[PDB]
């Protein structure tokens, strides 16, 4: 090892001495060491790319040959913990250094090699055994939510010829030693992959289960499954924190990954405030959602290379997450950040550009990237299944869904909750447009909803219909004078207008509406859409009959059936139990068919 | 320290553009700084810009005129640019490159800080929370500025936004409830006329005591351009996080900063990137508007105002593009508002703050400042909307409700926006002048403003 | 047509701007005058 | 871009064979 | 093999599912006496009853000796551990050679088994299961404790595969209780008491539970009503019910009863 | 069928090697083995993609956005492996399938197609955001190869004229409709409303199918005629008189 510096211009050094040296290894160039990447050789020289200043750089100075690419690191210390790009311990630094800069060449393992952990071993394994690729073969008790599942590496193999008791190791002890054909493998409890490789599975299977977030739109309407591919816009004022404050503390996941690539700076101090406030309950005891939780942080300024490589860190821990049996939820916050940093490194190559700048391989990458969530069986003996759910964020010019990355993006996903501003300034939330918004995962999720809720399918063609013609019928409202109503559109727009102020709208700063359940929603859209089909039948049955019904006769017979509706929402879901809202849905149901024959 | 002597070298080996290649460098260190001697006795001083094996490139600061390769002489320093900081530079004057140019002695250290910097913890920095009071009303009561924001100012040539950084400079300050205070001005590219005008108008105001003016002329040497935002922030960072006062930093036509970086990139044989412009404009840019916020365990703060000028009026040049992807908010300084004869120029429809509901409040301004700047932002749309029917339908055919959204747009434009260049009005006289204004409206008329507020400060 | 005849230069994307904002404009000056027509036809038809 | 690149190729070739 | 399953990494995978499958054997019976199981996996239990080493079995595979299709493999894996599984958690109790093959080839004939529903029951009870592992003595762990001894009984008993309305009844009542919060503290005597009195028998931890812990059961119930005491005859009462050591329904009765005269000392 | 699957999480320089190794696999099938082969290379924008990726990475001369100048040349040498050959049984029916960026058909991916290929099936959005199955837009559609196969003896007498027509209908059709927007409902004409009327019967009858129907083409013809009658038979311009003649009244 140790080549030697032979120039120096600009972020490009140039290291002579470096006969075996693979392309993209990383190095560690001069005294303060800092951290850059091969990008190209040439008989005894290799070109480096230095992520941090090179200003103060001599020729002759020391060139360290680390022989792995941009890897992780992962073991027991990743919950809770808060990373950037380059899975850098922000909170360890921050502490060791007691400066509130981040210095430069700053060498410090990503998990603390201090921490004294609980490991048992797998009881069954011995001297003798024989262990492949992915086994578990102990856990070590992380915290009282998380068990972390020790696993060989996907590439081992071989016969056990030791194994450590249990009791309190560090992340350097040697846990485990195996042979294969006369050579020994230690292993320890952490394990390096690189990020830009993916992890090996046993088979990539169709997901077919829903993604629980809690609103009753998203979960109704557009659907999302565990393992999919969700885009959202990130935009000022639109409301965007609900869905990763859902998802953190009401949803079905058991790790999160949140991941800013590249944020505003006072942007980044309001999520690594909020985050490590939210809570949950487990067991009936309140915890902190910063038990299951992992955050890559960077800023405009951090390099630009920890600013691109950061998807991939979250990502590759997403995967060895999903690899131990859980359902893990990535969220990518302003992809759009990350593109940018992707054409600058291009830009600084000296690379054609492609449309609008960007560089050749933009949708490869998108492509190649969402193409690693998903559920699958995981390699290993103990019989596991985990999955991966993708949600992007894209931050299009003025809303305008034609900048190659939106393009892409929207190309790619499946899913798309359209936040709107424009609901936003009227004070409806959850802001989503209803009306913009997709989900291709519906016909995934009917062995799942035939099976658990056979009634619901149904309710949710009806209202979209509902939905729809309120909207398209707005011009002969207008243009015409809202006398010319058809008896049939009178009570659409009534009932449509009753979904949009007591279904699609959830107010989180409550006892009752933070968390909505399913039987719950349900429910709620059931009475809805039955009150709609009584209300339309007993008006379009007395068509001619000298005893025109119509919706003022609806709105005088059942005064307070029309107000239960509009109370439905406030049934809580832990004051009051499950069949309590089940019997109360039924008597209203009753009631509502009582005073709709005693009008006919 | 470094106690070792240095190397003279009068081994130049080649001169072109701004660059002289020296040979037979023992050790060169890439962003040295250099002395160069000239044939008859002149100094000049540069910096390394490229190094391979024994050779190194220099960059001259005031050019290679009159240089040949025979008699000049290159003395290395053994260091990087970094330079001296104290508290005493509060009051004083300083050029591009840092040295004094107000009649008076050199900096006397407190230390030597290198002016490239390290990037904030993004852990340790903290959220905004106070204001900061410009004393100019369609700033500070609609656009509010936090402590530790990063809100630029756009505008356009000919535009008065020279003399708007110099109201807010000289007007700028803390809001007293019932002051470690500073302010670091940095003048990028001005003409000379500007910066008599910054340097006249600072120091005979009776505030040149808060204030560390760094002035760059455009005349000056193009690589000091470069470093004169780094030397400003450095102070800054100096001053808000060692000493713990709270510092706010103008910066003056970044758009001259963006042509000095066109300029030293294409002397490094660069491709021209979209427009011109590098292709790492945006991470530079980044570099200078991210040395801002609050920081945990530190009682000061870094306020940032960039001056813009955009190039055509466009929206979607580089330079305004880029710095709206790492900046929170505009303000926009208007040519229909200015040509109307009306100063301050400032449009208060396309401007934001983004960060401005964590700025005002109970307890940092008054507990009726966001409702009265809703209220006036919606009566001022409605007005101009009143102003375009009126053309078309005539004045005789208005309502009574429209006809009071038509004297609310001439009270509003002329006894609130405009100000008057010299004329400090706090946050508590810009929000009684928004009341007063407010009180044309019958009070069934201020839908956005909640009754138990409508009953406190309208009857008065 | 599906253009305008005029050559690429960055001095026909300002002039087409200009176009732009004007016609889009004038488009809700005729549409505020033809509402203020609809508001006094819809009176005239009552009376 | 392709022409300003092409004549860096050609100055970045000159140098290295002379 | 379709995507990354290289014919090195393929047999490696399969030489281990070959242990696992070994290991799973021996430990769901150590004693050989489900001979018709160990017979039915008896083509995958070879290669392990004699000394084969990594490699043997390896090249055994590459040949095409010993199985080699990972997904038959797999789906004769998940039942053995799923029958690992049933009979490991009802860990106290035990399950008599009859029962345990009926399960087992009810499980062998399932469409898919990790869609079933013995599954999702297997998950409930680990569930409940995990969370007593290092709990601390409290109302409501002592609470889960006690039915979640009586559902492993009555689940060593029955069966897991075949309906069992009791065992549902105490699924759900369990999952219900767990999932309270640990400061509501009269629901969750309501709880208690509303499952026993819904229960057929009166001594329900009758060799259930060991007497020393039906002792703390009787006691916690007993200093329950203590504060909501209006008189001392009534307190005399009450506290000679002391001496029980059977949690009996008539206890709670005579409870609910001492309560109704307690009532009757106000106005 | 012979698969040959390079997925998004593949080598990106080994999608230029994948459609010939189909080619070569489906050269040998048809002109050696004498079969019947039918050929689907899916997403030649993903190969285009690779093909510009490669171009970039060695500094070549390039076309229109970016793509290399030999890529008409490139693709020629993929799509030209198709057709028929004297003194032997079997063909080669290739099917690519193309996707638009951005919709358009300007850019160069299918501009260097159509310039390549013996026609063309366009998918519209239009048509499917008003659930319509298959969502086919006939106009900017072409088949290069029908005049020689369709006719008399081939499919039925009629066939060109019907298409023709059906052509000419659906345009002045899609023509009313954009002046209707302008000049509202009530400014048509007699005959206007009769192309507004031949609009929405063409595009729920004839194009609007079903996904598992499998029409012959005399039903095809039966219903074209069923459209054409719609019309008095001196509005269908295009048809021979002997021809409307014979067909028109049935």
């Amino acid at each position: 090892t140790f080549g030697y510096v032979h120039g120096v211009s600009g972020p490009v050094v140039t290291a002579c001495d470096m006969a075996g040296a693979a392309m993209y290894e990383l190095v560690r160039v001069g005294h303060s060491e800092l951290v850059g990447e091969i990008i190209r050789l040439e008989g005894d020289m290799a070109t480096i790319q230095v992520y941090e200043e090179t200003s103060g750089v001599s020729v002759g100075d020391p060139v360290l040959r680390t022989g792995k690419p941009l890897s992780v690191e992962l073991g027991p210390g990743i919950m809770g913990a808060i990373f950037d790009g380059i899975q850098r311990p922000l909170s360890d630094i921050s502490s060791q250094t007691q400066s509130i800069y981040i210095p430069r060449g700053v060498n410090v393992s990503a998990l603390s090699r201090d921490i004294k952990w609980d490991f048992t071993p797998c009881k069954n394994l011995r001297v003798g055994s024989h262990i492949t690729g992915g086994d578990i073969y102990g856990i070590v008790s992380e915290n009282s939510l998380i068990k972390h599942k020790i696993m060989l590496p996907p590439r081992n193999r071989g016969t056990v010829t030791y194994i450590a008791p249990p009791g309190n190791y560090d992340t350097s002890d040697v846990v485990l030693e195996l042979e294969f054909e006369g050579v020994k493998e230690k292993f320890t409890m952490v394990q390096v992959w690189p990020v830009r490789q993916v992890r090996p599975v046993t088979e990539k299977l169709p997901a077919n289960h829903p993604l629980l977030t809690g609103q009753r739109v998203l979960d109704a309407l557009f659907p999302c499954v565990q393992g999919g591919t969700t885009a959202i816009p990130g935009a000022f004022g639109c409301g965007k924190t609900v869905i990763s404050q859902s998802l953190s503390k009401y949803s079905n996941s058991d790790v999160i990954i949140y991941v800013g690539c590249g944020e505003r700076g006072n942007e980044m101090s309001e999520v690594l405030r909020d985050f490590p406030e939210l809570t949950m309950e487990v067991d009936g005891k309140v915890e902190s959602i910063m038990k299951r939780t992992a955050l890559v942080a960077n800023t405009s300024n951090m390099p630009v290379a920890a600013r691109e490589a950061s998807i991939y860190t979250g990502i590759t821990l997403s995967e060895y997450f999903r690899d131990m049996g859980y359902h893990v939820s990535m969220m990518a916050d302003s992809t759009s950040r990350w593109a940018e940093a992707l054409r600058e490194i291009s830009g600084r190559l000296a690379e054609m550009p492609a449309d609008s700048g960007y560089p050749a391989y933009l949708g490869a990458r998108l492509a190649s990237f969402y193409e690693r969530a998903g559920r699958v069986k995981c390699l290993g003996n103990p019989e596991r299944e985990g999955s991966v759910s993708i949600v992007g964020a894209v931050s299009p010019p003025g809303g305008d869904f034609s900048d190659p990355v939106t393009s892409a993006t929207l190309g790619i996903v499946q899913v798309f909750w359209g936040l709107d501003k424009k609901l936003a300034q009227r004070k409806h939330f959850p802001s989503v447009n209803w009306l913009i918004s997709y989900s291709k995962y519906m016909r995934a999720l009917d062995e799942y909803y035939d099976k658990h809720f056979t009634e619901f399918v149904p309710l949710r063609t009806k209202a979209k219909e509902i939905l729809q013609e309120e909207e398209d019928l707005a011009e002969i409202v207008q243009l015409v004078g809202k006398a010319s109503l058809a008896e049939t559109d009178k009570i659409t727009l009534e009932v449509a207008k009753l979904i949009k102020d007591d279904f699609l709208q959830q107010n989180g700063y409550t006892p009752y509406d933070r968390f909505c359940p399913f039987y719950k929603t349900v429910g709620m859209l059931s009475n809805m859409i039955a009150f709609y089909d009584m209300a339309r039948r007993a008006v379009e049955t007395t068509a001619q009959s000298d005893n025109k019904i119509t919706w003022s006769i609806i709105r005088e017979h059942m005064g307070d059936i029309l107000y239960k509706l509009s109370s439905m929402k406030f049934k809580d879901p832990l004051k009051d139990g499950e069949a309590k809202i089940k019997s109360d849905y039924a008597q209203l149901l009753e009631d509502m068919q009582n005073a709709f024959r005693s009008l006919e | 320290y470094l106690s070792q002597p240095r190397l003279t070298y009068k081994t130049v080996s080649g001169v072109n553009g701004p660059l002289v290649i020296l040979d037979h460098v023992k050790f060169p260190r890439y962003a040295e700084i250099v002395h160069l001697t000239l044939p008859d006795g002149t100094k000049r001083s540069g910096q390394v810009l490229e190094v391979s094996g024994s050779k190194a490139v220099v960059q001259v600061f005031e050019g290679t005129s009159g240089i040949d390769a025979k008699k000049t002489s290159c003395e290395f320093t053994g260091d990087i640019l970094r330079t001296p900081v104290s508290e005493d530079m509060l009051g004083r004057v300083f050029n591009g490159s840092g040295k004094p140019i107000d009649r008076g002695p050199v900096v006397l250290a407190e230390d030597f800080l290198d002016i490239m910097g390290q990037p904030i913890n993004p852990q340790c920095r903290i959220y905004p929370e106070e204001m900061i009071q410009t004393g100019i009303s369609a700033i500070d009561g609609m656009n509010s500025i936090a402590r530790g924001q990063k809100i630029p100012i756009f505008s356009a040539a000919g535009l008065p936004h020279n003399e708007i950084a110099a109201q807010i400079c000289r007007q700028a300050g803390l809001v007293k409830k019932s002051e470690n205070f500073a302010i670091v001005f940095a003048a990028m590219g001005v003409n000379m006329e500007t910066a008599r005008f910054f340097k006249s108008d600072f120091e005979e105001n009776g505030s040149m005591d808060n204030v560390c003016l760094f002035l760059n002329l455009a005349n000056d040497p193009t690589i000091e351009r470069i470093i004169t935002p780094r030397l400003a922030l450095t102070t800054a960072e100096f001053l808000a996080y060692q000493c713990e006062k709270h510092v706010l930093v103008i910066l003056t036509d970044m758009s001259s900063y963006a042509e000095a970086l066109r300029e030293v990139s294409a002397a490094r044989e660069e491709v021209p990137g979209r427009r011109g412009f590098p292709g790492y404009m945006y991470t530079d840019l980044a570099t200078i508007y991210e040395r801002a916020g609050r920081v945990e365990g530190r009682n000061g703060s870094i306020t940032q105002i960039p001056i813009l000028t955009m190039p055509n009026d466009d929206i979607t040049h580089p330079i305004p593009d880029l710095t709206g992807y790492i900046t929170e908010g505009q303000i926009y300084v208007d040519r229909q508002l200015h040509n109307r004869q009306i100063y301050p120029p400032i449009n208060v429809l396309p401007s934001l703050s983004r960060l401005m509901k964590s700025a005002i409040g109970e307890g940092m301004t008054r507990k009726d400042h966001a409702d009265v700047s809703n209220q006036l932002y919606a009566c001022y749309a409605i007005g101009k909307d009143v102003q375009a029917m009126k053309a078309v339908v005539g004045e005789e055919a208005l309502t009574s409700d429209d006809l009071l959204y038509l004297e609310f747009l001439q009270k509003f434009e002329r006894n609130f926006i405009a100000q008057g260049p010299y004329e400090n009005r706090t946050v508590f006289e810009t929000l009684d002048i928004g009341w007063q204004l407010l009180r044309i409206f019958p009070k069934e008329m201020l839908k956005r403003i909640p009754q138990s507020t409508l009953s406190e400060f309208y009857p008065r | 047509k599906d253009r305008i005849e005029i050559f690429p230069s960055r001095m026909a994307q300002t002039i087409m701007k200009a176009r732009l904002k004007g016609a889009q404009t004038g488009r809700n000056l005729l549409k505020k005058k033809s509402d203020a027509l609809t508001l006094r036809f819809r009176q005239i038809l009552k009376k | 871009f392709y022409r300003l690149k092409k004549i860096q190729e050609k100055k970045k070739i000159l140098k290295e064979k002379s | 093999k379709m995507g990354g399953l290289t014919s090195e990494q393929y047999h490696s995978q399969v030489v281990g599912k070959i242990g696992y499958i070994a290991r799973c054997m021996q430990t769901i019976d150590p004693e050989n006496n489900l001979k018709k199981i160990r017979e039915d996996y008896q083509d995958v239990l070879i290669w392990a009853e004699k000394n084969y080493r990594f490699e043997e079995i390896l090249e055994a595979s590459k040949s095409g000796k010993c199985p080699n299709d990972l997904d038959a493999l797999s789906r004769r894996s998940l039942i053995l551990q799923e029958l690992l599984r049933l009979v490991s958690s009802i860990s106290p109790f035990k399950m008599k050679l009859d029962l345990i093959e009926s399960q087992y080839e009810k499980m062998k004939q399932h469409v898919n088994l990790w869609k079933s529903d013995y599954h999702v029951k297997l998950n409930q009870l680990n569930q409940l299961t995990d969370y007593l592992k290092n709990a601390a003595p409290t109302p409501k762990n002592n609470f889960l404790r006690a039915m979640t001894s009586v559902l492993q009984m009555q689940i060593a008993q029955y069966g897991i595969t075949e309906d069992n309305e009791g065992i549902n009844q105490l699924f759900k009542l369990g999952l219900h209780l767990l999932a309270m919060a640990n400061e509501k503290i009269d629901e969750q005597y309501h709880l208690f008491k509303g499952y026993v009195k819904d229960q057929p028998e009166e001594s329900p931890f009758e060799g259930i539970l060991p007497a020393e812990d039906q002792k703390i059961l009787v006691k916690t119930m007993i200093d329950y009503a203590m504060p909501k005491l209006s008189s001392k005859v009534l307190q005399d009462k009450l506290s000679a019910l002391s001496s029980s050591d059977v949690l009996t329904k008539t206890l709670l009765d005579s409870i609910d009863r001492i309560v109704k005269e307690n009532e009757k000392l106000n106005a």
